């Protein structure tokens, strides 16, 4: 693993001494062999899981998290390279330092295996997040946006550490599989109750169900390129991904300590994908489907079927990757206009005819278009649910209705109107931007062919 | 203040709690606090201002009924035994005694409210010393007799202070009183940890101290004490930024620095012995804390306010102040988490 | 000699009301006066007239906080007769707060007492039951 | 103690009247010698509780 | 710009609460999640009991 | 006297970066540094990493055993088939070796 | 060119030599000791 | 160096002050004789003469000494405050206060080769004489009582630490006078002062200066002809005394502590760029940050002294 | 003996409260600190003298000077305060609360 | 557009001696620069 | 869902901080509180021996 | 002279080495079990060292 | 907590009882991370007072890096010693009281009935 | 290389972690009796000396 991290942990001192005209190439195109030699961890010849070490660790539910980190990586550095182009070169290079921090905690996280070392990283995450979040945006609520994020983020984290505690004290050890040998059941009472509650607080403060998805928006529209990539693709992942690894041991109470959080998540989906309607903001419409697709996540979380599993993996990496797409978008079509509004910019796709085809890849995969991982996803989560009751199947299609619904109304109101005529600052399409869709898109298409990487712990 | 005199007086401050601590006897004790009482008054009232007078007078007269409680407590003892020495065979009213007096000497809640006046009315390079070797002694004393205290009162007193220092720091922009709440919120924390083990305390208050000293050193630099007034350092020094804002960070108790470890085996503890509740409580009031350092990160880095024009002809100018045990401390706080067993 | 205070837990909740009351309204007067000694030894008033009719707004609003509340909790558990499981003891909790916010003349502070006071008491409870010790004895 | 400078340099400057019956001046003892001696070689060797 | 201001964040500030509003917040916040729930919950137990009893044809439910 | 605004650089203009280095592609100013730079996303992004990473995966082999497992299962319904065993027993531990109470 | 060329204007020998000496000794010291302890180690050790 | 150490050493400062070795004003208005007269002064009496601190003093004494872009120095124009006053830009006092700040240096660096070594000093206007200037823009009109305010503010912080001068002379001629000596320099900005500026000036000299500072240091109320004859005035300033004033009631440690404080080049500043908010000097961040970028981009100001490469220097690698 | 020493400590809990408490000077707080001091001097030396310990004795003569110190800088103190302000009330420290 | 940086308007909501003046009772004054008073 | 949770604790936390800095600098009235302290801690050790 | 620029592409090759490198002495360690385990316990063929 | 054990030979940094425990092999990772420590810490000296970064003050930089790995180095040796110490008293106590540790030898998943958990 | 070589790596590791455990879950036991009884060691709490008392004879038979 460390074959992974150090290179990681030596793009710094390269980006710090590097000279201004080669720093962005060289860091780049490193990053790029980094995320080539991310790839080991699929020799996964037979099903004896991978260990390193008492402090590392990979897994089918890990690895594509890996990959995709440290693909979005390069991405990051590349969408965030035509702004800030007048801030000063020890200023990018901060950016850069920051963002090549989150990729090393992000790696460091979803490889380990005690908790406790994922928790450290998982709050770690914060401090560049917020950074390039206040240092970096293009308004003033920024601030409070910040303060939100951070203060829903450890609100979350405390009572996790806590819990944490109480199992490394009444259990000896924290190591996963571990845990899992040497598991054992509760008498479901109140103490074991608000125990379930204080592990999965957090993750789900963090993977934002109807009740506290206000920290989502603000991010995702006051802050940049970079920490709205980054936001929509992993640092909700990290929630799913320990919610994932630790309910293995509060059986049987995920029964009945599910429900609220399950009719929550499912309204949530359905409201908020009716204000992706309504919502002006183009980026807050982005954020809502997010929150919409994550509802769906939890609700196939929480009941624990394997199915489940694996369409919640297959939905993750999806929205991870679509949302990052969308995102450079948006971003794109703000830089020569500035201003996020959906109505202003109207009937493109007669001066961006391709950038158009790079938009509706993505709604279509949005709305659930196969055959993409997206739909397998949203499909054998919707089985799983139709399994554990036949009332849900409701929620499930309204809420494809809707989507089916708004992705369009986006497509139709930036790319199938009529073009203004006071937008002169329309610079054509950018080989750079170009790109970064391409890149965003194509390995959709190669894991569509092949999903069985994709698919988590269960096959 | 000539030197024969300031040598002296720091040789004093630098005694009494040397004797405070290798002494065996309550009344060499008790010495060693009136010792660093004394010696300090002057370095506060070196002005002669009446704002210092007046927090001399305040300082002066708390620590002198604490130092006589604690006498009466020793004499109780005495009568009570014969030695000179506390054991495990005395009215627990003479300890709650002595711990009331220790924390008005300290500044714990509710006998705290004395400690941002003075800090406000000190200057810098004593306001360090005050919230860094005068603490030391009193809490001595208690590391000698940890075992046979009143945990109750102990961590009523310590989630008192950390409720109050955090409502007060939310306020507060004079950055010395900022100081002062937390050094109340951390030595909360101490004396919560203290009864079930001390070198924990001794590991929070040195963490507290590496943190404080450095930001103090900031400060002396520009006598910048005021929020509006050290917004300024990204056009006078933009230097010092990208540590005070990690020390901050860290004094809040973020995971990947320092300041969090303290917090991190303290809730160990606790939760061995089963205090769960209180640790509870103290994890979801250091919020606070981090938050009135976080809105100081955005005055001074994440956002830069509107500077004064005259700042052109200081920056034409130079500075050559800034020692090197600054940075070092500053390091070997923010990134020493890895060698936390190696702490312990 | 402390009985005033721990007959609370000699029966178990259920009757005995007039018992239980009395002491909630008790524990009212006493958080009443030391509040009311704290803020008149500080940010103090014009006459001790106001002052102890500070004190006295004090005392009596908690004292009816704890009576209606140890009443709701005792009426409750006669009536659903599901005594241990605490939702007596937060509903009774949240009729506290009411009462508050009523005195006080704020619906927010109302609610607000509700959530906060109703949550507090039932994990009173859970402690109670569950042995979760509250300023504990050192045995590592 | 807290800081065992003194034990270190083996000496001693406050800790040899410590208690009630030691070297008093003209030999003139005090009013509980035995009972301090006692008490004190009983609860030498072990530390604390085992005393208590 | 202005409607985008009206719309997004000059909300909160010049927001009055009063009843009515605070009605029909509790409403769509309680009522539908509540009504789902009664229904899957009576859909489990249901369930639960025909499987005790043993006579819900699970056939050919292998995979879940 | 009526009032005075903080003296602030006024509003930079929006510009073209056609208009100076048609050549252009998005990364910066200096076209030698921009033609270097996406040659260098370019193969570094396209011609390795997609290339080969798609080759060493769809040349990986039996991902979590599911050629294994398959040729296992051929082989035991095989012998099964052959010896009268049924292919599934719905008791997959020995029922022998186990005990249990009363 | 300045004016006012200040202190630092030029290097201070006595500090750079003593700063460079004392590390060497440090090192010095180091490998003797840890040399010694190895040494002792194996010998109490077998 | 002067830490504590040097002193405790020996390098003391009464062992060096020795007599003429003392301070010295030559105010009055703007064209009297007091350039010529302060040289004749400096000339006779071996002391050291400072120039009228304008605009360019911390960039004439600081790194190469060369008079600096107006961007990095102030922003203020002299020429463009005769010519336009009143305008929506603050001229007046992001201006004055400039210019306070830069005689505040003056007098700094003069008390530091004072205190070094006692070869006396000669000032034109100082800080004591740089507030009657405001007082006129105020009467006339040119400026607001907040401004006003500030500079005040300003005034009581930095003033008081520092020791007042010894010798104060005053010019004493009036507007007609003043104007003919104008017009016989020749100037299209000078040329366009008023009468009533000059007047508000005079005004608040004669009331306030005097009247203030005869009470802890010498004054010496001199006319046109009699400073045309300097030599008089030399023995004038010989044959007088210095009592009533702080200088002795000073020692050894308040000299020292007062010239640690000096040599202390920012904590001169640290009260007069305190951040109180007026839109006449109050600068945004963008501004600044160019501002900044662009002075640490010049040669000699990237680094600090004895460290910029680029200019000339060597064994960069060790100190 | 337990009679007058028992009397004693409530005089010490007098001072206490006159140093807890004020009248509008400072004066009366110093006093009521001497006050203290004399009660604590005097029960140590009578533990000592019935005890027939001598050893101990050293310890009334240290703390006596020690509080003679003490109250030496608090009268300096109160009269730099006078000197500066007026008079020595206390009603006049209404400073620092900001 | 450009990133909007703080202004006297933000930063004078801060001047005052103590943030957060809900009360009436917060009608004090700042504090001097120099720790002197008048 | 502002006003419910975030705002609440805002003004709730707003409110306890002008509280607990209402206090003026008068050692008249700090005694006293450290009295009422002290009374408070002879009490509780006395109930609960 | 050229190397002050192009030397730093010499990091992160040297960064993946010392990987491989680390990775290989903790492998290294941990060779408890080398062959004692219950599924794959050979008998050492003669001129087959130890994995 | 455990300075009165016994002989806790007082105000002694590493007792002669410490020279039969390994000592660090100097390739350590905490030595290294305290060397990167005074690296930084050097480079942060030179930025604050404005100096060229990494080209400047090599002889502070050679400082700092040699004393932090000289302290480091016995430091670390004390911490060993004190886990050993822990280690062996544990151990001791245990050898000398038994009974209060009944060697429990668990059963198998035969006999112990592990309750169910559906879906 | 083969699965085998995770494979009991994996091994070894659960063996480390197992044995971890059990000695942390002993180690609490241990210094909860040690802090309650003071049969050990450890929390040796401080008493009082005694090499400076006196055993000569003390000019009265008495005392
Ligand atoms: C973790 C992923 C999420 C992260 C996104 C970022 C990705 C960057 C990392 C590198 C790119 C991802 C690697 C994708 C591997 C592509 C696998 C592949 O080429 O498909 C294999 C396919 C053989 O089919 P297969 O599924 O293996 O077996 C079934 C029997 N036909 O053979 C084919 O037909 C392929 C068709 C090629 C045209
Ligand atoms: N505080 C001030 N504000 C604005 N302008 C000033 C200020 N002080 C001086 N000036 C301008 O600077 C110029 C100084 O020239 P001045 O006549 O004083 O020369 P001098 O030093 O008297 O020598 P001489 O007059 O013999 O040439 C004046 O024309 C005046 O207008």
């Amino acid at each position: 693993m460390l074959k992974i991290i150090l290179p990681s942990l030596m793009l710094l001192p390269l980006t710090w001494l590097s000279s201004p005209k080669k720093t962005w190439t060289n860091v780049t195109s490193y990053s790029f062999l980094i995320s080539l030699t991310s790839l080991t961890l699929l020799w996964q010849t037979d099903e004896n899981y991978k260990n390193f070490s008492n402090m590392f660790s990979s897994d089918p539910l890990s690895t594509p998290l890996i990959i995709l980190t440290a693909w979005l990586l390069p991405l990051m550095l590349m969408a965030s390279q035509n702004h800030l182009k007048k801030d000063n070169n020890v200023l990018q290079k901060l950016y850069i330092s920051m963002l090549i921090s989150l990729q090393i905690l992000l790696i460091m996280t979803f490889s380990a295996t005690e908790l406790i070392m994922f928790y450290i990283l998982f709050e770690a995450t914060l401090i560049p997040t917020l950074i390039i979040i206040t240092r970096w945006g293009n308004q003033t609520e920024r601030l409070n946006a910040g303060i939100y994020f951070l203060f829903y983020t450890l609100i979350g984290s405390i009572p996790l550490l806590i819990a944490l505690i109480l199992i490394q004290n009444h259990v000896g050890t924290l190591n996963l599989m571990i845990l899992s040998f040497t598991t054992h059941t509760l008498d479901a009472s109140w103490s074991n109750n608000l125990l379930w509650l204080a592990c999965m607080m957090a993750f789900l403060i963090k993977m934002p169900l109807y009740g506290v998805h206000l920290w989502l928006p603000k991010a995702h529209v006051e802050a940049p390129i970079a920490g709205s990539m980054i936001l929509a693709a992993i640092l909700l992942k990290l929630g799913s991904y320990g919610m994932i690894r630790i309910s293995i041991i509060l059986d049987p109470l995920t029964k009945y300590m599910a429900y609220p959080f399950i009719l929550l998540s499912l309204w949530g989906m359905i409201m908020t994908s009716s204000i992706c309607l309504r919502q002006t903001d183009l980026k807050s419409l982005i954020a809502y489907s997010s929150v919409s697709h994550m509802a769906l996540v939890i609700a196939s979380i929480m009941i624990q079927t394997p199915w489940s599993f694996m369409g919640a993996t297959m939905l993750m990496i999806a929205h991870g990757l679509t949302s990052s797409l969308l995102f450079c978008l948006a971003n794109s079509n703000y830089e020569r206009i500035h201003s996020r509004t959906m109505i202003m910019a109207r009937g493109l796709q007669m001066v961006f005819p391709l950038m158009a085809t790079w938009w509706l890849m993505a709604s279509l995969a949005n709305l659930a278009l196969p055959p993409s991982i997206n739909l397998m996803g949203e499909l054998f989560i919707t089985m799983s649910l139709f399994s554990w009751s036949n009332f849900t199947i409701i929620l499930m299609g309204i809420n494809i209705i809707i989507t089916g619904m708004y992705s369009m109304y986006m497509i139709i109101t930036t790319q199938r109107g009529k073009l203004t005529n006071h937008m002169i600052n329309l610079q054509p399409s950018h080989t750079r931007e170009l790109t970064l869709m391409a890149l965003h898109m194509i390995p959709l298409i190669l894991l569509t062919t092949s999903p069985k990487l994709i698919t988590g712990l269960t096959m | 203040m000539n030197p024969i005199t300031l040598a002296i007086i720091y040789f004093t401050i630098f005694l009494g709690p040397v004797i405070t601590m290798s002494s065996t006897n309550l009344m060499l004790m008790w010495v060693g606090l009136e010792f660093s009482l004394l010696a300090i008054i002057p370095m506060l009232i070196n002005k002669k201002n009446p704002r210092s007078t007046e927090a001399a007078t305040k300082y002066f007269v708390t620590q002198a009924t604490a130092s006589m409680i604690i006498l009466l407590a020793i004499v109780l003892n005495y009568k009570q035994l014969g030695t000179w020495m506390f054991q495990q065979q005395t009215n627990g009213l003479i300890l709650n005694m002595t711990l009331m007096a220790l924390s008005m000497k300290l500044g714990l809640a509710p006998f705290h409210f004395w400690l941002p006046e003075v800090t406000q009315g000190i200057p810098l390079h004593m306001g360090l010393i005050l919230l860094t070797w005068q603490k030391i002694a009193p809490l001595s004393i208690l590391i000698q007799i940890y075992p046979l205290l009143n945990s109750t009162i102990i961590l009523m007193l310590a989630i008192t202070s950390i409720f109050m220092g955090a409502w007060g720091g939310l306020n507060q922009t004079q950055m010395r009183k900022i100081m002062a709440y937390s050094s109340i919120a951390h030595m909360g924390w101490m004396l919560a940890i203290l009864p079930y083990n001390p070198s924990l305390t001794l590991l929070n208050l040195m963490i507290y101290i590496i943190l404080t000293a450095p930001m103090f050193m900031a400060l002396m630099l520009n006598n910048s004490m005021t929020i509006n007034s050290i917004s300024l350092l990204w056009n006078k020094t933009p230097a010092m930024l990208t540590m005070i804002s990690l020390m901050l960070l860290s004094l809040g108790g973020l995971p990947p620095l320092t300041g969090f470890l303290p917090k991190w085996i303290i809730i160990t503890e606790l939760m061995k012995n089963n205090c769960l509740i209180m640790a509870t409580l103290m994890a979801m009031m250091a919020l606070l804390n981090l938050f009135f350092y976080t809105r100081l990160i955005y005055s001074t880095s994440l956002t830069m306010f509107p500077t004064n024009n005259n700042s052109k002809m200081m920056t034409h100018q130079t500075k050559t102040k800034p020692n090197l045990m600054f940075s070092t401390l500053a390091i070997m706080s923010t990134m020493t988490l890895p060698l936390a067993p190696q702490l312990i | 000699v402390k009985r005033f205070f721990e007959s609370y837990h000699e029966v178990p909740d259920g009757t005995q009301c007039h018992r239980k009351t009395y002491i909630t309204t008790a524990l009212g007067g006493i958080c009443g006066i030391i509040g009311s000694a704290y803020s008149v030894s500080l940010n103090p008033a014009d006459s001790t007239l106001e002052a102890v009719a500070r004190v006295g707004r004090y005392t009596f609003t908690a004292a009816a906080i704890g009576a209606m509340f140890g009443l709701t909790t005792c009426v409750s558990a006669q009536v659903r007769e599901k005594p241990d499981d605490p939702l007596n003891y937060f509903i009774g909790g949240c009729a506290g707060g009411l009462t508050l916010g009523a005195r006080t003349h704020s619906y927010g502070t109302a609610a607000m007492g509700c959530v906060y006071m109703g949550t507090a008491a039932a994990l009173f409870k859970i402690g109670k039951l569950e042995g979760w010790e509250l300023f504990p004895t050192p045995k590592v | 103690p807290f800081l065992d400078i003194q034990k270190k340099l083996g000496i001693s400057l406050d800790r040899h009247f410590m208690f009630l019956s030691a070297e008093q001046p003209y030999k003139n003892a005090a009013r509980c010698h035995a009972f301090e001696k006692e008490w004190i070689e009983c609860a030498h060797g072990i530390g604390g509780t085992r005393a208590k | 710009i202005r409607w985008t201001y009206a719309r997004s964040a000059n909300i909160y500030p010049n927001f009055r609460p009063t009843p009515k509003n605070s009605l029909l917040g509790a409403v769509a916040g309680f009522g539908p999640l509540i009504f789902w729930y009664y229904v899957f919950k009576t859909d489990r137990d249901r369930k639960e009991r025909l499987i005790q009893e043993g006579k819900l044809d699970r056939k050919f439910n292998i995979s879940y | 006297e009526p009032t005075m605004q903080w003296q602030e650089d006024p509003e930079p203009e929006d510009e073209n970066v056609y208009a100076k280095n048609p050549d252009f592609h998005g990364y910066d100013s200096d076209p030698v540094v921009d033609v270097w730079n996406m040659r260098a996303v370019f193969f570094f992004g396209f011609s390795i990493v997609l290339v080969f990473g798609t080759t060493f995966v769809a040349y990986v082999p039996d991902y979590r055993m599911q050629e294994w497992a398959r040729r296992e299962a051929e082989r035991l319904v095989k012998y099964r088939e052959v010896n009268g065993l049924p292919i599934m027993e719905s008791n997959y531990f020995d029922p022998s070796k186990i005990q249990l109470p009363e | 060119f300045y004016v006012r060329e200040p202190v630092n204007a030029k290097p201070n020998w006595l500090a750079v030599g003593l700063s460079v000496g004392a590390s060497v000794f440090m090192w010095i010291y180091l490998i003797q000791t840890h040399n010694e302890d190895v040494l002792e180690y194996k010998r109490r050790n077998g | 160096r002067y830490g504590l150490l040097a002193a405790i050493l020996g390098d003391k400062t009464t062992k060096k002050l020795h007599e003429y070795s003392r301070v010295i004003t030559v105010d009055g208005n703007i064209c009297s004789g007091k350039n010529k007269l302060a040289k004749e002064i400096a000339q006779q009496l071996g002391m050291k003469h400072y120039p009228e601190a304008g605009i360019q003093y911390s960039s004439t004494t600081t790194g190469d000494g060369r008079p600096l872009d107006i961007e990095f120095s102030g922003s203020c124009s002299l020429e463009k405050f005769y010519d336009d006053p009143k305008s929506n830009d603050g001229n007046s006092y992001r201006l004055q206060s400039w210019l306070y700040a830069s005689r505040l240096l003056q007098y700094a660096d003069a008390l530091e080769h004072l205190l070094s070594t006692g070869q006396g000093v000669v000032l034109e206007r100082s800080i004591y004489s740089d507030f009657v200037f405001l007082e006129a823009m105020y009467n006339q009109g040119y400026i607001r009582k907040q401004c006003v305010d500030h500079y005040n503010e300003i005034k009581r912080l930095t003033l008081p630490e520092y020791l007042p001068p010894h010798a104060v002379i005053y010019i004493d001629v009036p507007v007609p006078e003043v104007q003919s000596r104008i017009q016989k320099k020749g100037d299209p900005h000078e040329m366009k002062v008023t009468s009533a500026y000059l007047q508000d000036i005079e005004n608040a000299y004669k009331k306030t200066f005097l009247p203030k500072m005869s009470e802890m240091c010498e004054v010496l109320v001199y006319d046109s002809w009699e400073a045309e004859d300097p030599t008089k005035v030399v023995e004038d300033i010989e044959y007088l005394k210095y009592n009533k004033g702080p200088w002795l009631k000073q020692d050894d440690w308040t000299f020292h502590y007062l010239r640690m404080l000096v040599q202390d080049k920012t904590e001169v500043l640290n009260y007069t760029t305190i951040p109180v908010y007026l839109p006449e000097i109050t600068i945004g961040a963008h501004q600044g940050s160019r501002i900044y970028n662009s002075f640490r981009e010049l040669p000699g100001r990237k680094y600090a002294p004895g460290y910029n490469a680029e200019v000339g220097d060597k064994w960069i690698w060790l100190k | 003996m337990p009679s007058t020493f028992f009397n004693l400590t409530m005089a010490f809990s007098l001072s206490l409260l006159g140093t807890l408490m004020f009248r509008s000077h400072l004066m009366s707080t110093l006093l009521c600190l001497e006050g203290m001091v004399l009660s604590l001097f005097i029960m140590t030396s009578v533990t000592s003298l019935n005890s027939n310990s001598m050893s101990s004795m050293p310890i009334p003569i240290t703390i006596l000077v020690f509080a003679a110190c003490e109250a030496a800088v608090g009268l300096a103190l109160l009269v730099k305060v006078s000197n500066t302000y007026g008079t020595d009330y206390v009603q006049n420290l209404n400073l620092l609360q900001c | 557009a450009r990133q909007w940086q703080p202004d006297i308007e933000w930063a004078e909501q801060f001047s005052g001696a103590v943030m957060y003046p809900s009360k009436e009772t917060a009608h004090w004054k700042p504090p001097p620069w120099n720790d002197v008073d008048i | 869902l502002e006003k419910t949770i975030p705002k609440s604790t805002s003004t709730l936390h707003t409110n306890m901080t002008t509280l607990t800095t209402n206090q003026k600098g008068l050692i008249k009235l700090y005694f006293m509180s450290f009295l009422i302290n002290i009374i408070l801690i002879i009490i509780l050790y006395s109930i609960n021996l | 002279q050229l190397l002050r620029e192009h030397w730093v592409h010499i990091l992160v090759p040297a960064g993946f080495v010392f990987g491989c490198y680390l990775d290989r002495k903790d492998d290294e360690k941990l060779t408890a079990f080398r062959n004692k385990s219950m599924l794959f316990q050979r008998e050492l063929r003669p001129n087959e060292e130890v994995t | 907590m455990m300075n009165g054990r016994p002989g806790h030979e007082p105000l002694k940094f590493l007792p002669d009882e410490a020279r039969s425990l390994p000592p660090p092999k100097l390739n350590d990772p905490r030595l290294v991370y305290m060397g990167l420590l005074g690296y930084c810490t050097g480079l942060m000296d030179n930025m604050l007072r404005m100096r060229p970064v990494m080209r400047a003050g090599l002889h502070r930089q050679l400082l700092f890096v040699t004393s932090f790995v000289f302290a480091g180095y016995f430091y670390l040796k004390r911490q060993n010693y004190l886990y050993a110490v822990k280690d062996h008293d544990m151990f001791g106590y245990i050898k000398l009281h038994p009974e209060d540790f009944p060697e429990k030898e668990k059963k198998t998943y035969a006999e112990i009935l592990e309750p169910f958990h559906p879906v | 290389d083969g699965p085998e070589k995770n494979y009991e790596k994996t091994l070894a590791i659960l063996q480390i972690e197992s044995e971890k455990a059990e000695l942390r879950l002993k180690e609490q036991e241990v210094r909860r009796l040690m802090r309650a009884r003071g049969d050990g060691p450890w929390y040796q709490f401080p008493t009082p000396e005694k090499e400076f008392i006196d055993h000569s004879p003390k000019a009265t038979p008495d005392n």
